[PDB]
RNA sequence: GGAACUUUACCAGAUCCGGACAGGAUGAGGAUUGACAGAUUGAGUGUUCUUUCUCGAUUCCCUGAAUGGUGGUGCAUGGCCG
């Protein structure tokens, strides 16, 4: 049910990292090309050990993080963040549709008047 | 970090008595270099900074400022104990003081 | 044969035009030719600040003028005979530059 | 790993907070243009020893 | 108020002597490196 | 017990006394040392064992001294109040890297 | 005073000492400094911890002090400005 550019989950996890970079929009990108010489955050293995610590049939416990302009990559779909937001952090599940966006775009500093 | 290593505290003394005054610019982040010998030397102005505070505080040197700079003065007494700290030779003297 | 040029600049007007002259009187004792001096174009230095500490009361402002002014003197000299003519206690201010051109 | 920490967003320079006056330290309306570096109050108290003057 | 307990004031683990914990006792060598 | 006393205080300038067993050893096993002076009340069979091994290895000389009070109180590792009698930090072993 | 960070003075957290000096305690049989790996953590941040090293009398603790502060008071002032 869930595409993005047309690709499906699992094609979507088999692409490579070239291949999503042309696959993302611009300033996914660009962040891309600006952080390929810089060492990726911990956040990314982070939520590796918590997807591979959970069994089949429930959700990973929640990676707690200050880090906002990190693109949601395949991998990271089925991960819990929880996202600073200034003073608390706040779990969120990462879904399909949210890959290629920033983590920040997900955690509501400010609240409606 | 203050943590002075004691070869650079004996750079610095030594400089000091040598040139009788010792100029440095009052930031935290930055690196003084001074002439012994020929050569250089280099100290974060941090370490030189907390040396001269408690030069000062010893009442062994007089301060100045202005600009962002400092000026510390050996005085008289700071002359002897400089003197007794490197061993150096009773005729030892500051460029300032030999003719 | 070769031109050297005196390039004589300050922020003075008097010790720059008494600079200038000093220099054109020697060249003249020395019996050689002599192109100049060119007034080169005086340039203004502005800054405008205003004039409270803080920010309050009328926002008046103050306008800080800085003038330079600028000679140059060419001499069909030998760099030997440049230099004899240059070596004279010079004004407080003033900046003397010597330039061989092509 | 404090002694890496310290200061590193200084470590940069780069922004307002990278540049100070040259007279007195404060990273305030600093005056940029001929490379003075000298904030706006201490321009105005040492212009005359700079060499600019009050004309016009 | 604090949530979290208080980190406690670092202290080192000396022990004494740790200078012949290296060296095998002669023929003496280190036990590393 | 007698020169070495003058030894030890020329080769305080320039830093080259060093003191403390750890550090003794770490000049002996990597050289640059030419010579240490051990105190025979150490308290520690391993500890005089050791100094003397390391030096012999590197073939560098050896002193003994009677007394490691008197051999602390050479090096200047007294506290002072001029009560240098008030506390003296127990100086077993003294290698010495620069002569003055 | 067109503030992404800095600036920044505010909020939620985490560091460092940038507490000089003096008098006492410990202390080369080591006062202390800085850290690999695992975990604590927002932090492949020795912040702290386990377990191991490394420096070296520079430092730590503890009392008086001291220092810094875009802390207060512009109705205590200077200077400047309106
Ligand atoms: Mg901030
Ligand atoms: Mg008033
Ligand atoms: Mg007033």
């Amino acid at each position: 049910k869930f595409t993005y550019r047309g690709l499906e989950i699992d094609p979507l996890l088999a692409l490579s990292e070239e291949e999503f970079k042309a696959l993302v929009h611009a300033r996914a990108r660009r962040n891309m090309n600006r952080h390929a010489d810089r060492r990726p955050p911990v956040l990314l293995k982070r939520l590796r050990e918590a997807k591979k610590h959970v069994k089949v049939g429930e959700k990973p416990k929640a990676v707690k993080t200050h880090l906002r302009d990190v693109v949601i990559t395949p991998e990271m779909v089925g991960s819990v963040v929880a996202i600073y937001n200034g003073h608390q952090f706040n779990a969120v599940e990462i879904k399909g549709e949210m890959i290629g966006h920033y983590l920040g775009e997900f955690s509501m500093s400010y609240r409606p008047v | 970090s203050t943590y002075v290593p004691k070869p650079s505290r004996d750079n610095v003394y030594r400089f000091f008595f040598t040139e009788g005054v010792i100029a440095c610019k009052k930031d935290r982040m930055g690196t003084w270099t001074g002439t012994l010998g020929g050569n250089t030397f280099t100290v974060p102005c941090i370490q030189v900074m907390q040396l001269m505070r408690s030069l000062k505080s010893r009442n062994l040197i007089k301060e100045q400022y202005a600009w962002r700079h400092y000026y510390w003065t050996l005085n008289d007494e700071g002359i002897a104990y400089m003197r007794s700290y490197l061993h150096l030779a009773p005729s030892a003297m500051p460029n300032t003081q030999k003719p | 044969g070769q031109t050297v040029r005196l390039t004589i600049t300050s922020r003075n007007a008097k010790a720059v035009e008494s600079v200038t002259s000093q220099l054109l009187t020697r060249a003249r004792d020395e019996k050689v030719t002599i192109h100049g001096p060119v007034r080169l174009p005086t340039r203004t230095l502005k800054i405008t600040t205003r004039k409270t500490p803080c920010g309050n009361g009328t926002n008046t402002w103050d306008t800080f003028e800085l003038k330079i002014y600028k000679r140059i003197i060419d001499l069909h000299a030998p760099t030997e005979q440049v230099k004899k003519i240059t070596s004279f206690t010079m004004e407080s201010g003033v900046d003397v530059s010597i330039t061989i051109l092509d | 790993g404090h002694l890496d920490q310290w200061r590193s967003r200084q470590k940069i320079g780069m922004g307002k907070g990278a540049r100070c006056c040259v007279i007195c330290s404060n990273q305030k309306a600093l005056i940029r243009k001929y490379e003075l570096n000298v904030c706006r109050q201490c321009f105005r108290e040492n212009a005359e020893h700079i060499g600019f003057t009050k004309l016009r | 108020i604090f949530t979290k307990p208080k980190k406690p004031t670092h202290r080192h683990k000396l022990e004494k002597m740790r200078a012949l914990k290296y060296f095998k006792v002669y023929k003496v060598e280190r036990t590393r490196q | 017990e007698d020169a070495v006393r003058i030894v030890i205080q020329k080769s305080l300038e320039a830093n080259g006394l060093v003191r403390g067993l750890s550090e003794v050893a770490r000049t002996l096993d990597c050289k640059t040392a030419h010579m240490c002076i051990l105190a025979d009340d150490c308290e520690d069979e391993e500890y005089k064992k050791l100094v003397t091994a390391l030096a012999k290895q590197g073939n560098i000389d050896l002193i003994n001294v009677e007394e490691r009070e008197k051999l602390a109180q050479w090096a200047g590792l007294v506290r002072r109040d001029a009560g240098e009698v008030t506390k003296t930090l127990k100086c077993s072993s003294v290698a010495i890297r620069d002569f003055g």
